[PDB]
């Protein structure tokens, strides 16, 4: 494992540190339905889920609080999600990976779960 | 047919933060800023293209600073150098494979204790940046009147500090210092030297 | 209510889960049951090797085959004298690792004043983080610098008229897991004289 997987982890550690106003919103849980898909499909799928999220919530009123601080936290949340998306996507190398599922999840648990999947992946290679 | 020509493959580096600088050489005297346009675009779905206006670097040399919102290892860019309607050159560039770190700053000298001399500086990157925790340094210390005798200390730990035993510093004179940085994890080159700092120790 | 279990994975070789026995209104043997959540192999397990302190159940001990980091871990502290008096608990083992102290520290010259310290670890090269510590026989306190997983420190300025001593410890953080605790300091090592 080279730097790509490492960046993904740091960003995750960073994101799981403090939760923001919109970390409660839900997203498709793609882990609770692991249908023995490839390692790639997962990365790609996770990228898709996150992409949809920042895509839909970037300019969300609820998320941008009432204080500058809530505002910056949200901007940053969005920033990091983009970093995750592009790295995870680069890692998979798939043009498309349909996320057909219905098991919802809180982004907070999604990131927390994903962080574990990534740290384990890292602990493997040497 | 092709009045304007790029002599050699253009070369770029990134500070891995906001900027990427490409350098290249033209076949003759050229007004870069007037004749050329470099269009870069991230290779990622639904991403727009950007236009950079080249600065001049010597009579037939050009340089251009591509501004980026963020940078991650996966990211790759398309580059298209135009001279009007004539594509001069086309290429790809992956920031994470050609990193040159920003020079460190705020080099200050501490002389409270007598045994050792303490040197501190600042790490140019924000803590949230992927390079922050990967930099190690090199401090350069020389005498003003006796530049001949200069030393280069290698700081191979994360803290931006250096301690040198004063038992190696001819008192009475004034020395100058400056520091640069690199990140082994990304196989980067050295940063530029930081502004220097002279001090007269006793 | 009963004591709280405190598991700690050692160098990812074996885990130790203990509790203070002097908190019970009477002597007893609390049983330990463990299982992993929402993964393969959900079935509950019995502590296959109990630990004893003052002729009482001190804790449990599981071997490598039984340790699964990156998989929600769930311990159960039961009391035979009460089938309904117990507490269930879930852990993230990955954050409870504690590597062995680094060993085989070396000290050689790479140049005229480049003094490089080296050392090796126990099967977790890229998961470790290190804290190097040094001083002279005159210093009243150590000075510490952190490598990340480098295991290669280097003092850029060495004084010949001084005896140096070095030591390091490792930590399983932050890429493979967020373990708070360091390992025990490695045996010291010396250089030069005076
Ligand atoms: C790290 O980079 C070096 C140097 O490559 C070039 O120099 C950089 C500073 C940059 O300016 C670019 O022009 C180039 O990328 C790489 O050098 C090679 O090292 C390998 C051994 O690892 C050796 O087999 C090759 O002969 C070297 N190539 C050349 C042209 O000399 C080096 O590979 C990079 N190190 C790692 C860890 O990837
Ligand atoms: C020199 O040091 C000062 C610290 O006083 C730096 O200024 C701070 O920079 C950080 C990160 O860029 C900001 O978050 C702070 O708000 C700035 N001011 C504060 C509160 O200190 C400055 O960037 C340093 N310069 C160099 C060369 O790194
Ligand atoms: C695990 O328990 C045994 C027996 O009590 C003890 O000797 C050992 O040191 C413990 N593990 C640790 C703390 O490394
Ligand atoms: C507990 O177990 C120990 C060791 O098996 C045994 O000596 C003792 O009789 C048991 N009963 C209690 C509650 O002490
Ligand atoms: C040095 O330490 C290693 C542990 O990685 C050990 O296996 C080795 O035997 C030690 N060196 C010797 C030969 O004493």
């Amino acid at each position: 494992c080279d730097i790509t997987l490492q960046e993904i982890i740091k960003t995750l550690n960073s994101l799981t540190e403090q939760k923001t106003l919109c970390t409660e919103l839900t997203v498709t849980d793609i882990f609770a339905a692991s249908k023995n898909t490839t390692e790639k499909e997962t990365f790609c799928r996770a990228a898709t889920v996150l992409r949809q999220f920042y895509s839909h919530h970037e300019k969300d009123t609820r998320c941008l609080g009432a204080t500058a601080q809530q505002f910056h936290r949200h901007k940053q949340l969005i920033r990091f999600l983009k970093r995750l998306d592009r790295n995870l996507w680069g890692l998979a190398g798939l043009n498309s990976c349909p996320v057909k599922e219905a098991n919802q999840s809180t982004l907070e648990n999604f990131l927390e779960r994903l962080k574990t999947i990534m740290r384990e992946k890292y602990s493997k290679c040497s | 047919a092709d009045p304007f020509k790029v002599l050699q493959e253009p070369t770029c580096v990134s500070d891995y933060m906001s900027i990427s600088t490409c350098e290249w050489k033209m076949n003759g005297p050229t007004q870069c800023s007037t004749e050329l346009r470099l269009l870069y675009q991230l290779v990622f779905l639904l991403s727009e293209a950007h236009t950079c206006i080249p600065e001049n670097n010597g009579g037939a040399g050009c340089v251009c600073h591509l501004l980026m919102d963020d940078v991650v290892s996966a990211d790759q860019y398309t580059l298209d150098l135009w001279a009007g309607q004539q594509l001069l050159w086309k290429g790809s560039f992956k920031p994470s494979e050609h990193v040159k770190p920003r020079a460190p700053g705020n080099l200050t000298v501490h002389t409270q204790v007598s045994d050792t001399l303490l040197l501190t500086w600042s790490n140019p990157y924000p803590p949230d940046n992927y390079l922050y925790n990967h930099l190690t340094y090199a401090v350069n210390i020389w005498s003003e009147n006796d530049p001949a005798d200069f030393r280069i200390y290698q700081v191979t730990y994360l803290e931006p500090s250096l301690r040198i035993a004063a038992s190696t510093l001819k008192s009475g004179i004034s020395y100058r210092a400056r520091v640069r940085a690199w990140a082994q994890c990304y196989n980067t080159t050295w940063s530029e030297w930081s502004p220097s700092t002279k001090w007269h120790n006793s | 209510p009963l004591p709280e279990v405190q598991c700690f994975v050692f160098n990812v070789e074996y885990m130790n889960c203990t509790w203070q026995s002097s908190s019970e209104p009477q002597p007893t043997n609390l049983t330990l049951h463990y299982w992993y959540k929402n993964s393969d192999n959900d079935k509950v397990q019995k502590c296959s090797h109990y630990l004893f302190s003052e002729e009482i159940t001190s804790g449990c001990q599981l071997q490598k085959k039984e340790i699964h980091l990156y998989q929600t871990f769930v311990v159960q502290l039961q009391d035979p004298r009460e089938p309904r008096r117990q507490a269930t608990q879930m852990l993230k083992l990955q954050n409870l690792v504690i590597p062995w102290a680094p060993e085989n520290l070396t000290l050689h010259k790479l140049s005229e004043s480049q003094l490089e310290l080296n050392w090796n670890n126990r099967f977790l090269n890229h998961c470790l983080e290190h804290l190097v510590q040094y001083r002279t026989d005159w210093d009243h306190s150590w000075t510490e610098q952190s490598v990340d997983y480098r295991h290669k420190f280097s003092l850029p300025s060495v004084d010949g008229q001084k005896r140096y001593t070095f030591r390091v410890r490792s930590r399983f953080n932050p890429l493979c897991g967020s373990a708070q605790h360091w390992s025990e300091w490695s045996h010291p090592i010396h250089w030069g004289s005076n």
